[PDB]
RNA sequence: UUUUUUUUUUUUUUUUUUUUUUUUUUUUUUUUUUUUUUUUUUUUU
């Protein structure tokens, strides 16, 4: 087993930064996808960024691309992510996920844990 | 180097050979570089699209070793062992208490960063049993140009149809040519001997049967210490006292050169045995090519000493085939009238007394021990020269000797001494 | 472990070898964790389900081993006798007084916690009589891979062809592949043992005929005490006096190795010959695996020594040949020559007295009886070189050897002592 | 002068380069060397000598 | 009339390849192509 932590999260002013963290728990010595989602209010949970095991590929939704940036660090076994030039259309509690493997899908259902997830409000 | 002259005309020559470097890479200087090996594998496709990928590949001859190691992944990713002590290897603590370890937490994975490939359906989770041990079996299995030693695949056959009996060889004829590329890919060598790495400190796993294939991975390029094993375990004497009776410089600098103190070689379970395919080295310290000479005599020495595996040892070029064979021959006549037979168990207290009032001066004998210091005096009392006893014995050894492959050592020891 | 260094530069050097632990399992070890032996089974279908279950499935390539236990287990549960003396083994008391033993009081009985299958009809109790005696039969039909000696097939055919005129095979030719597997299950080889070790006890039973196929069970894995029995009987000599011809180390430590004081090895009827299907023990402490210069030693004395069954043993991997053949020689030549014949009954109380007025020396002769004490000390005044009447006595013993297999002592015995 | 020991050097390749047409290291322009270390070679338990020409 | 290497040139000259290897070694096993129910002339009165 896996536990997340999400750390980071706040209210920030409209065109604000921020950089969200996730730090992991239990076995961090083995293969994990890590993505990065939110769920706005009255909104389905969608994706946001992942980023392979290695730490070379990484993929971003269409809504974040050029703003928002993802990475980790496996010896400290986190993943930092950064959220420049913020919207209050990226107001919604974000999600660090993981799922065991060697690369990030761009879905939900490829992940199989979850943390409690950090509100962001802008 | 030492001056060389012509001496019709004083001429100075300076006698020069082509050099080839053929370095030496020992593991452990691999891990002061880096403290993890990588495993580059792509985590983006299914395991159940990956399944009809390679099934649909196996049986034409298209495939993508990308594809068999993403699906080797997945189709080995659920598999553990509990530790009844701690595992660390080269600073890399890869067990920790009585936590279970994967078959993957050996190594780090990395992403490969595309093959289009082609799916199939109606392909369960039944085959997900025996398909890794087949993709496994296939690395052994084409690592041999041999034709009839290439037939091991009837015996990854028929451990596959151990497991499911209505199992046959998805690959064509023509696939004696699929699989042999398979050994050139380093994530797949890097997955092999993470398993036969793992199922060694698991031995009684229910799926230990996957070492089957895996586990010519082992000692893979490391021969000249096996012989050393051979030797020792031939002769019956000790690691020690073999060292002894190394005769020849060359044998003395490659039993230096594999003895290094810091490479995990006497560890029952360490990274060392899989240098070469987890790429911890590129060339190997303990193989017969950089120690052929010791290859030569210890395997020499074995085979007078009866041993059936030497009857088909290689035998290696450019070496001083004269000084090892006679160093061989020395050896191999000692311990050979030398049996040192010593009562072990006793009834009524009573041992074996040995007779001191011997005094009829029974000299010019060879001596009673297998001490190398009395040997070579004794040799030397034989003018260095091979005595017809130590000739005939070594006849004695090598005669009634059939089936002898060319090449081989035991067709050298049989043309040398049967005559 | 001592030290060793390189004289042409005082540098130090450490000879070691890579290391197998490769344990010893002994029997009563397992009994002091568990005092008891479960045998995992499915009591939910019923008997006349499970004969057309394993009928059909035995007449097409697909079956169930857990549909044969559970079938093997009613089929076999109604069987019975009576002890005429108790009986416990182990801490282990499965009989109590006068009252009825079956085939299952040896185990205790867990359920499994299935497979789908298919059924049949028109099965009725006459194919109960001699199905178990069919699946037990494939046990030991499917651990040889040779091609002829498979073909005890035809025996286990014959003996139910006794209990049924009209018995043919309901295995289809690739059936030399399904029985295969039915050695890998735990429960599978629970129900053998529990069979030979049943029928052992009670010896004329009606359905002894059972014991058929698994018979294979008993001492499997266990050749070297059985080389120990054989040695002990071609020599005529005792336990503790054959124990004294021990003259090499390594036989002395795997010669400690068999004889644990608490094993019941010497018990006629215990759990120890079955401590490998029962599950007691993963790796034997009497195999010729782990026990190799015995089974060695022992074999080629015995062959000397005009044996039959030394013929074809199979010579082991990785010992001293030259020693052990030499002790192997001293003792066969000991045993040969002092036949020590003795005079047994009389007539008219007239006994051989022997002559004690010989006294002209007759010195330097071999002793008169079979005591290690005199041969060692004689074989010294041999200067421990074997006399060349020891080698024509064992060439006279390996001559005329013919028909001999590859890889066995007797081919080993011929090509060493027949030139 | 001819770098003949240096590890990685213009020498091994002088014939295809076009560095010399007529090499000094071969077996036409040094016979009796040839036959004479090759022969001995055999003597002394050779095997690439048994094909040497 | 000849000519008198069933010699021939242009370098060359392991029916030598270096990429690493090298028991037509894998052993998880386990190793009488032994087996038990008596028996044990392909003996008969």
């Amino acid at each position: 087993q896996v536990q997340l932590v999400e750390s980071g999260g706040g209210l920030v002013q409209a065109g604000g930064s921020l950089t969200l963290s996730c730090v992991a728990s239990g076995r961090p010595f083995r293969n994990y996808r890590l993505g990065w989602f939110r769920q706005a209010p009255g909104k389905e949970r969608e994706f946001v960024a992942a980023i392979n095991w290695g730490g070379v590929i990484t993929n971003y939704a269409d809504s974040v691309k050029g703003r928002f940036t993802i990475s980790r660090d496996d010896a400290k076994n986190t993943v930092y992510l950064q959220m420049n030039s913020l919207k209050p259309e990226e107001t919604a509690v974000y999600y660090c996920a993981a799922f065991d493997s060697t690369g990030s899908p761009i879905v939900r259902d490829n992940y199989e844990y979850w943390g409690q997830g950090t509100q962001v409000t802008v | 180097s030492v001056t060389v002259k012509r001496i019709i005309d004083n001429t100075v020559i300076v006698p020069k050979l082509p050099a080839n470097e053929d370095p030496v890479e020992y593991p452990a200087d691999y891990f002061r570089k880096s403290k993890e090996i990588p495993l580059y594998i792509n985590t983006t496709k299914s395991l159940s699209d990956l399944r009809g990928y390679v099934y649909q590949g196996l049986k034409s001859g298209n495939v993508s070793i990308i594809h068999v190691n993403s699906y080797l992944y997945g189709a080995l990713k659920d598999i553990r062992g509990k530790l009844d002590k701690d595992w660390s290897s080269f600073g890399i603590n890869i067990g920790k208490a009585g936590d279970t370890i994967g078959i993957f937490d050996l190594v780090s994975l990395k992403a490969l960063d595309l093959p289009d490939g082609v799916s199939d359906a109606s392909r369960t989770s039944a085959d997900d049993k025996w398909l890794p041990l087949y993709l496994l079996g296939l690395y052994r299995v084409g690592r041999t140009q041999m034709p009839e030693y290439r037939k091991k695949l009837m015996d990854g056959l028929t451990n596959q149809c151990k497991m499911i009996n209505e199992q046959f060889e998805p690959l064509v004829p023509e696939g004696r040519d699929i699989f042999d590329v398979w050994g050139n890919d380093s994530n797949y060598t890097k997955i092999v001997a993470a398993v036969d790495m793992f199922f060694h400190m698991f031995k009684k796993h229910e799926c230990a049967s996957f070492r089957y294939g895996t586990i010519v991975s082992r000692f893979k390029d490391c021969a000249a210490l096996a012989t050393f094993g051979h030797l020792c375990k031939i002769t019956g004497m000790s690691t020690e006292d073999v060292t002894t009776w190394i005769l020849n410089r060359e044998v003395a600098d490659e039993m230096v050169q594999m003895m290094l103190p810091g490479q995990e070689i006497d560890k029952a379970d360490s990274y060392m045995p899989y240098l070469i395919d987890f790429g911890l080295s590129s060339k190997s310290p303990y193989s017969s090519v950089k120690n052929p000479a010791f290859h030569f005599w210890g395997q020499l020495t074995a085979l007078l000493l009866r041993s059936t595996r030497a009857r088909n040892a290689r035998q290696p070029d450019d070496i001083e085939y004269t000084s090892l064979t006679t160093a061989g021959l020395l050896y191999a006549y000692a311990v050979g009238s030398s049996a040192d037979l010593a009562q072990q168990f006793c009834v009524g207290d009573n041992k074996y007394t040995p007779d001191d009032s011997t005094g009829g001066l029974t000299t010019n004998a060879p001596p009673q021990g297998r001490d190398v210091v009395e040997w070579l005096g004794w040799f030397e009392d034989q003018n260095r020269k091979p005595t017809p006893d130590m000739m005939q014995y070594a006849k004695r050894a090598v005669m009634s000797l059939q089936g002898l492959r060319e090449k081989t050592i035991g067709k050298y020891a049989k043309s040398e001494f049967d005559k």
